[PDB]
């Protein structure tokens, strides 16, 4: 199993852990990785949206030469940036193992990966040798350059009303983007009050359901000032961290949710990011990946159903498609057929997808194990 | 180019939904004025006699400012860039240059860039050195013999030959255009001023009265302005505060020259030496590759739109910036913003922007935003207070004034003055007709007529002040409750406490250009005169006085004062949560032909919560039951008009109406309606106005609003789509079909009549 | 589009609109509705001695306007002249 974007603003604290722990292990295809990504800030379209420069060994060498928390985890430098630490946890589990990629890869049964994963997902099923790995691995990192830098160029950050963003800021929730959290509702109710909300709106700007984490877990997404349209009404009927409902009949009471905002800096998985689909795949096709290099089954996004029942068709305009238009129907696609451990590769020590997941299985049986870090605050998950 | 625009964005630091195609709007920066007539405003720079080395130039002040209406630039849009040069004078810092610019679209100006330049060093060219400023507009108040006579006695000074208009008590408008030419840079070489003596009338007409033509060479003063910086004062002028609203904080914003000015330089044209390359910089004796000038302004100026107009690029009229702070690349720049004052219903904003770690000035200048979306409305009777607006009266020299001219009416006219009323209000009051100034008032009181048709079609045109005569000496008006409760009085009072109130912010500045205004009843009327000029202040206390003279003669009452009619209020809300405000039509306009007495709702004020009805006691009497029976009965008419047909239910309720009805009949004959479950009756109504009984003084209240309004005052523009009417509660609009839905709810003769000729017209 | 054609219109027009108003009833509601809808005011000025017409128009932003106003993310602020003195005159202290 592979993360993504999930309040993740620390993802580069990640790689230092890599860096400093597994020097041996990791410090080739770091160095590699990162040249190629700084070649790509050059090309003409990127250097725009990469102001301040793509040299993560420069950052790691001289931590005082940091880029700034808004700047990493801007899609541009979040989404490639971070692949690669997911592919330096696989590396290392294989590598301190003593195994090469194509061994620990036979040793699995199903892969997914929330949004951003289902690259390194697809492409880590695809290497066996450690040659035929660091060709994948060159493969999925330019991939996620080119899905986060040309999905920027077609939704940008738009400033909001001073005014409007402190509201949000005191309000509980976060500094207004594409991306929304509402955990512990009903997806009929959810969509009610998506229902009304985009009922005065234009169509220009309507807002949609991007995730469905689980039965009580949404993200939802539209332009960040219809989003934040949403919140005033969700407020309205909430009820405050203070009420005591004790003495009060239960389906009288108000209900107890939380809606927020998330770190992420674009609208995916929405018809917002359509212009931007046609320029990706034509970065990209220089590269094919077909459904056949596929080792072990690589489960849709939007259907728990196999990749491999593709007719050798580019797992890179499908892989376009899961990321930018379409939901992510996460807790089907996870629906891994009689399993007892699932590994969490993905971004974020006790926050990674493997958490969420291990509450969306915790009846059944299934063990989740978080390969990124050595010990947390947890104790469900090893 | 579409193109173009995003480019200039995306590098000065912009990021507004507006420019950018998402959203209901897209607009292109006023910042591109720079860009596209970069042209027409460097050129001017060059000609012989203004020589001096272009290396050692800089840019030094620049400001857009967009005609009055013209909305913003577009991309889809072809600009024309007219410039010429408004001066150039050589200061000590080095020579500067004045370039006015004009962006032209569709034949039509959209706005004015100006901007300076400074060659900087020596000079003593004063031969080519000139100004052309447009003197500030002046108010020149003639008041005596003496005054005109030395406003006459000046040589600069051409009466024309319009009229002989007398210019004595009026006053006058000078707004003069001047040339200078330098020699010292102390004492003009020469000086010239060409202006237009203004005057409006009485009828808001506005001649020339004269001109000023005065040359001189060798001057140290312009003797012109001076002899009116005394004798008069400045006008259309700005309105500070006392204490300058912070509009950011304390928490200070923050700006940084970027690295490479390339980035800019591309998108503007001005690929200057000065702002990229190393040598040709360090040949000016420069800090070294210096910020663009124009850069920090641009960027600064984002600030200002996004926090002071928060968003719409449109409010945001004017800029102006005194660059002064050489920027280098990678500074950290420090902006505030403060509320400092108010022009035209715009705010204007002091920017200021600092070197974060010297506190050295680099940007100072004003921006002319515009404020919010507003709606005015002015309140109707019912709310009068004693001595209202009277503080404001002594404190306000303008509201002060209005009620003046108001009063200065009302006694000379009626023989009264309504400020006593409002001040301490009388119970009883009486005007006297006495020598010559006394006839004369008896006569208005005598000339008051008033229309009501019999019942075989013949006009009666009746008296209002019955007991008048030339016999007459005197005629008391009276009220157990107070003269400000009765309408003749109370409306005057409330629209002048409004007039003045509103004239008042006029004066501070805070009326907005572009917004929207309506009254309820009396309010109406006042907000006509409050935003637009429809009538003189004592044409329009003489209307509502009128009006409220005949809306007090339509009904009849006994020696009691017992009358006919009776108003009251009702809550939809009260009955049931089904109870449509069309429920509560329908069960009134079958009350109304059903029991054959009168009866209609009047006010329509909350959508479920406040409606209020006229008409007849018992009418006022078998509604209020109606609705008691139907509260009382726990109904819903929505699930009743899907069991029951249309005819179920009206023949249902032409039962409890003739029940109800006959109920109120056996009842005494003058019916003291009370309190139902939403029938809330109003106190102190005789007439049912606003209901189809005042249709008859219809007649003369109009041709006596045509006495007082003068279709020379109207501007159509001023009600053309920001005025509410009561009877269209739609924006007044002139078009032909607008004339339809008027008439269709009205039936104005004069409409039929002027939506035949409608072609006529064109 | 002649100037001395669009007074004499507006004028009667005018003249009439006045003239009628005794015998029309006052559709305030649909006038509110133009201000608060149409026009989307974000700041209702009330010119008189007391809060009638602001407690109007804050009563149908409660009835009707409730889920309009928290979805637009409209901004409203009703102010009387009288109660809301100093905001209208946009006079704060430091």
């Amino acid at each position: 199993i592979f993360g993504g974007q999930g309040n993740i603003e620390e993802y580069f604290d990640e790689l230092r852990e890599i860096y400093t722990t597994y020097p041996s292990f990791v410090e080739d295809l770091i160095t590699s990785i990162a040249e190629l990504l700084q070649s790509l800030a050059r090309e003409w379209d990127a250097v725009k949206q990469y102001p301040k420069g793509l040299d993560i060994l420069q950052w790691l060498h001289n931590p005082e030469s940091q880029p700034d928390t808004d700047y990493l985890v801007s899609a541009p430098v979040s989404f490639p940036l971070i692949g690669l630490v997911q592919l330096a946890h696989y590396m290392i589990t294989c590598k301190t193992l003593g195994r090469e990629p194509g061994e620990l890869l036979e040793r699995f049964s199903g892969t997914t990966g929330h949004s951003q994963g289902i690259v390194v997902a697809a492409a880590i099923a695809t290497a066996r040798t450690w040659d035929e790995f660091a060709t994948a691995a060159k493969r999925a990192v330019e991939l996620l350059f080119w899905i986060g830098l040309r999905s920027q160029q077609a939704y940008p950050r738009t400033s909001l009303a001073p005014s409007t963003l402190q509201d949000s800021v005191e309000n509980g929730e976060g500094t207004p983007t594409p991306m929304l959290s509402i955990r512990d509702l009903t997806r009929s109710a959810v969509q009610e009050h998506i229902d009304a909300t985009n009922q005065h709106l234009p169509e220009d700007r309507h807002i949609g359901i991007s995730l469905v984490n689980s039965a009580r877990n949404f993200v939802v997404t539209g332009p960040p000032i219809s989003l934040y349209g949403l919140n005033l009404r969700l407020r309205k009927v909430k009820a405050p961290t203070g009420l005591d409902q004790n003495r009060i009949p239960f389906t009288q009471r108000k209900a107890r949710f939380v809606n927020r905002f998330l770190p992420i800096t674009a609208p995916f998985h929405s018809p917002y990011l359509a212009g931007a689909h046609a320029h990706i795949l034509g970065d990209v096709d220089d590269m094919k990946i077909p459904a056949s290099s596929l080792v072990i089954p690589v489960y849709d996004t939007k259907t728990g159903q196999d990749l491999r029942e593709l007719g050798d068709e580019d797992i890179i305009p499908e892989l376009v498609r899961m990321i930018t238009y379409d939901p992510v129907n996460w807790e089907t696609a996870t629906v891994f057929p009689d399993a007892t451990h699932i590994v969490d590769f993905g971004p974020g020590g006790v926050s990674g997808i493997g958490v969420l997941t291990n509450r969306n299985k915790d009846g059944t049986g299934v063990r989740v194990i978080l390969a990124g870090a050595i010990d947390g605050t947890n104790t469900e998950v090893g | 180019n579409a193109q173009a625009v995003a480019d200039f964005v995306h590098a000065v630091g912009n990021t507004g939904e507006a420019f950018v195609d998402r959203g209901k709007d897209f607009f292109a920066p006023m910042d591109f004025a720079i860009v596209v007539g970069w042209k027409a405003i460097t050129k001017p720079i060059f000609p012989r006699k203004i020589d001096g080395d272009l290396l050692k130039l800089v840019h030094l002040s620049n400001g857009y400012r967009m005609v009055p209406g013209a909305e913003p630039l577009k991309v889809g849009d072809v600009l024309d860039t007219t410039a010429q040069i408004n001066a150039v004078i050589n200061q000590d810092s080095g020579k500067m240059v004045e370039v006015c610019g004009t962006l032209k679209r569709d034949g039509k100006p959209v706005m004015y860039v100006t901007s300076q330049f400074l060659y900087r060093g020596v000079y003593t060219d004063y031969e080519n050195t000139f100004q052309r400023k447009d003197e500030v507009p002046m108010q020149l108040h003639i008041a005596t013999p003496q005054d005109l006579a030395v406003l006459r006695s000046k040589e600069w000074f051409k009466l024309d030959d319009q009229h002989d208009i007398e210019l004595l008590g009026q006053t006058l408008v000078f707004r003069l255009q001047s040339l200078v030419r330098f020699k010292n840079k102390n004492v003009y070489s020469s000086v010239q001023t060409i202006g237009q003596v203004l005057l409006e009338l009485p009828t808001k007409e506005i001649i020339q009265v004269a001109s000023v033509d005065y040359e001189a060479g060798e001057s140290h003063g312009n003797p012109v302005i001076d002899y009116l910086q005394r004798h008069g004062s400045s006008i259309e002028q700005p309105v500070n505060f006392e204490n300058p609203i912070p509009l950011s904080g304390k928490t200070p914003l923050e700006l940084r020259a970027p690295a490479s000015n390339e980035n800019y330089a591309r998108v503007s044209g001005d690929y200057n030496p000065i702002h990229v390359s190393r040598v040709f910089s360090s040949y000016a004796n420069l800090p070294g590759t210096i910020t663009h000038g124009m850069y920090t302004s641009a960027a600064v100026r984002s600030l200002v739109e996004t926090w002071a107009a928060e968003n719409n690029i449109g409010r945001v009229r004017s800029y102006h910036v005194n660059m002064v702070g050489m920027v280098l690349p990678n500074d950290a720049i420090t902006v505030k913003l403060e509320h400092v004052g108010m022009i035209a219903g715009r705010k204007i904003i002091k920017v200021d922007a600092r070197n974060k770690d010297t506190d050295e000035s680099v940007l100072q200048g004003e921006a002319e935003v515009e404020q919010p979306v507003t709606a005015y409305v002015f309140t109707g009777q019912g709310s009068q207070e004693q001595g209202m607006g009277m503080d404001l009266y002594a404190t306000s020299p303008v509201a002060k004034e209005v009620w003046d001219r108001a009063d200065k009416h009302f006694r000379e006219n009626y023989g009264f003055s309504i400020i006593d009323i409002v001040k301490n209000n009388p119970k009883e009051l009486t005007v006297h007709f006495g020598g010559p100034r006394g006839k004369i008032i008896r006569q208005n009181y005598m000339s008051m007529t008033f229309e009501t048709v019999n019942a075989d079609g013949s006009i009666k045109t009746e008296k209002i002040f019955k007991e008048v005569d030339e016999n007459s000496t005197s005629y008391t008006y009276r009220s157990p409750s107070g003269l400000l409760s009765a309408t003749q009085f109370t409306q005057p009072a409330l629209t002048l406490m409004e007039k003045a109130s509103f004239e008042d912010m006029r004066s501070k500045g805070l009326v907005q250009r572009d917004s929207t205004f309506a009254g309820h009843s009396l309010g109406e009327y006042s907000a006509l005169v409050a935003l637009a000029d429809v009538m003189p202040i004592e044409s329009l206390v003489s209307v509502v006085f009128y009006r409220g003279l005949t809306m007090q003669v339509a009904v009849e009452r006994d020696e009691q004062g017992r009358s006919n009619y009776a108003m009251c209020a009702v809550n939809p809300s009260r009955i049931s949560p089904t109870f449509t405000e069309q429920a509560l039509q329908y069960v009134v306009e079958n009350i109304a032909e059903v029991t054959g007495w009168l009866l209609e709702i009047v006010n329509y004020n909350v959508a479920n919560m406040q409606y209020v009805a006229a008409g007849d006691l018992r009418a006022l009497d078998t509604l209020a039951n109606v609705l008691n029976i139907l509260k009382m009965q726990k109904i819903d008419i929505q699930a009743l008009m899907q069991s029951m047909s249309l005819e179920d239910v009206r023949a249902h309720l032409v039962e409890i109406i003739q029940e109800c009805r006959k109920q109120t009949e056996a009842k005494p004959q003058p019916v003291q309606l009370e309190r139902g479950f939403a029938t809330i009756p109003l106190r102190g109504i005789d007439v049912p106005f606003h209901s189809t009984f005042l249709r008859s003084g219809v007649k003369p209240f109009r041709s006596f609003l045509l006495k007082k309004i003068n279709k020379t005052t109207i501007d159509p523009s001023k009600l053309i789509g920001k005025y509410i009417p009561n009877v269209t509660a739609k924006p007044f609009e002139i078009s032909k079909e607008y004339f339809e839905e008027v008439h269709r709810l009205t039936g104005s003769p004069k409409i039929a009549n002027i939506l035949a000729n409608w072609d006529k017209y064109e | 589009m002649r100037p001395e054609v669009e007074q004499e219109l507006a004028y009667t027009l005018l003249v009439e609109l006045l003239a009628y108003q005794f015998a029309m009833p006052v559709r305030w509601i649909e006038t509110q509705d133009v201000i608060l809808a149409e026009k989307r005011t974000e700041r209702i000025v009330e010119i008189g001695p007391s809060d009638t017409l602001g407690g109007m128009a804050r009563r149908t932003l409660q009835s009707k306007y409730e889920a309009y106003d928290a979805a637009t993310s409209v901004q409203r602020q009703i102010l009387c002249y009288c109660k809301d003195a100093k905001e209208i005159y946009y006079d704060v202290e430091p």
